[PDB]
């Protein structure tokens, strides 16, 4: 169908592969941030997940917000007391870009618990736009995932939801996930979901599309598998809670595979 | 870039938020259009989409965003200057008509610009002659990307209230959950017909009137022509069932190749509707060139 844009999807995938390299945050930025840590970032993203749930925002919106945050933190030092202001502004911008009905600014001020003023939120929006040079149309794990989904035979809802779940988990932990591109995390997540649910593997058809093989995916796959196995123990749990919902076919209740046989 | 280098010439248009001036760069000489965006909800989402999408879209047939000047109180978008919109050009060509070589040149260029948008996962969603800009050298360009959207593959549900009514595709009118690149093609097909006749093809005054106008021209669609149509949210079995017109009666001055192309751009079924990319190769364009406009702008 034209909904899957047969005449353009190859051009689009090629374009997103180019853009993800240009829109990539700096892998080592956290060590260069005097006052914030991977763990503070994890707390922030987990919160954003909850916000997204509260306002019924698209997953894509959440992925964009995290991209904006990581790019911003790649060039601007931020004190721990301002990290949540950056995150709120990012989520507001992502909503305006991606949502049919974004929440009002008032609602974003409200979910910060009056920690910040409307004037602060709006001034930060401007700074983020200036720092990002208005470059908001960034590729996300989700944009690659939905294309990879078209290669299932047949489509399986648990596979799709589990892949999105695994993709979301990776947003929380800058170490190690800042080192992998969205298209690669998406490929790892898709293979892991497919394998967990159906026993099948990264299909030849996607080797053809992406040039990626299980060998090239191995490093990310080994990390994603650990993350999946440790998810119930992780300090942050908002994503697991989110994906217990029937909307996502309760995939976070599925058991990870003990071994990958890669 | 900075506001002190620009000398304003005159006002040339308006929208939101929302005035557009013709200006000139005092140092380089370059003539530009300045779209002023006045800044309680922060930067408008329409401006955010327009700027972020236009920064990626560099193509001879897409209006060029040169710069963004972002004071705390004001946001100025600096575009390359283009002399006229296609609507004004059609009005100025009344009683004479637009020469076929120019209609063909303009359609071919519009299709290049659109194919480029769709290849970069952008839906324009407001193609109409008012938003197509021409210069004195024969170029025509897509402009006004405030209603545009970056899409995903496959598409999700996006805003339902899109496309100016006269140019709005039947799948939007019938409330389909999803719409795609085919909606911009429907619009170009209406624009194609309008360039030949100098009047809107489907000038409805409401959604239902708009649908019935389309149906009386192309026939009321049924399951044969458009699988799924009777299942759509806003399809009603009480719709009058009009016969399809002989297509040669829709735009009588159009030759066989023209009619072939128009008919593929106005196909009911979005899955069958021609793509911009495929349309570039249509025999209608076998002799296409790029002449300047026949009238002073
Ligand atoms: O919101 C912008 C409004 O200004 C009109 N306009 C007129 N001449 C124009 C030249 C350029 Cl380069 C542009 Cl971007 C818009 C123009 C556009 O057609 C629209 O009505």
């Amino acid at each position: 169908s034209v909904n899957e844009v047969p005449d353009y999807h190859e051009d689009i995938h090629t374009y997103l592969r180019e853009m993800e390299v240009k829109c990539k945050p700096k892998v080592g930025y956290m060590k260069k941030q005097p006052d914030i840590t991977n763990s503070m970032r994890a707390i922030l993203v987990d919160w954003l997940v909850e916000v997204g749930e509260e306002y019924k925002l698209q997953n894509e919106t959440l992925h964009l917000a995290v991209n904006y945050i990581d790019r911003f933190l790649s060039s601007m030092s931020v004190l721990r007391g301002k990290l949540q202001l950056v995150g709120t502004a990012a989520m507001l911008l992502a909503s305006k870009f991606e949502e049919i009905y974004p929440p009002e600014v008032a609602e974003f001020v409200y979910i910060t618990d009056d920690t910040y003023t409307k004037k602060q939120v709006l001034r930060m929006e401007h700074l983020v736009l200036k720092v990002l040079a208005f470059d908001l149309a960034a590729p996300t794990i989700n944009q690659f995932l939905t294309q990879y989904f078209l290669h299932q035979q047949p489509a399986n809802c648990k596979v799709e939801s589990l892949a999105m779940f695994l993709g979301e988990l990776s947003l929380i932990d800058a170490d190690p996930y800042l080192k992998y591109l969205p298209s690669v995390i998406a490929a790892a997540a898709f293979h892991l979901a497919l394998y967990t649910v159906t026993g099948q593997s990264w299909p030849e058809s996607l080797v053809q599309k992406t040039g990626y093989t299980l060998e090239t995916l191995k490093p990310c796959l080994l990390d994603l598998h650990q993350t999946y196995l440790r998810a119930p123990q992780h300090a942050q749990q908002s994503i697991r809670e989110k994906y217990k919902n029937s909307k996502y076919h309760g995939v976070s209740l599925l058991n990870p595979p003990e071994t990958l046989n890669v | 870039g900075s506001m002190e280098n620009f000398q304003k010439v005159e006002k040339i248009g308006e929208g939101t938020y929302g005035v557009v001036y013709k200006a000139r760069n005092k140092l380089t000489g370059e003539v530009v259009a300045l779209k002023k965006i006045r800044l309680t909800e922060g930067v408008p989402s329409t401006a955010i989409r327009e700027i972020s999408l236009l920064k990626e879209l560099n193509h001879p047939n897409i209006v060029k965003l040169l710069d963004v000047i972002h004071t705390e109180n004001k946001l100025y978008l600096v575009f390359e200057f283009l002399h006229q919109d296609l609507k004004k050009f059609m009005d100025a060509s009344a009683l004479t008509g637009i020469p076929l070589p120019l209609i063909k040149s303009y359609l071919f260029q519009l299709l290049q610009g659109l194919a480029f948008c769709h290849s970069h996962r952008v839906l324009h969603r407001d193609l109409k002659p008012q938003n197509l800009l021409i210069n004195t050298e024969g170029a025509i360009k897509l402009a006004d990307f405030g209603l545009a959207r970056a899409f995903g593959v496959p598409v999700r549900t996006y805003t339902h209230e899109v496309v100016t009514l006269w140019y709005r595709a039947p799948e939007i009118l019938l409330g389909c959950k999803y719409y795609s690149t085919a909606v911009d093609i429907w619009s170009l097909g209406c624009i194609f017909a309008e360039m030949v006749t100098r009047r809107a093809l489907f000038p409805g005054d409401s959604e239902i009137d708009q649908l019935f106008r389309i149906f009386r021209t192309l026939g009321t669609p049924d399951e044969v022509v458009w699988p799924g149509v009777t299942s759509m949210p806003d399809y009603k079995p009480s719709f009058p069932k009009w016969a399809r017109q002989d297509f040669s009666k829709v735009v009588p001055p159009l030759d066989e190749d023209g009619r072939s192309l128009l008919s593929q751009m106005l196909h009911y079924d979005p899955n069958k509707r021609i793509s911009a990319k495929a349309a570039l190769a249509h025999p209608f364009f076998q002799d296409v060139t790029k002449p300047v406009p026949h009238l002073r702008l």
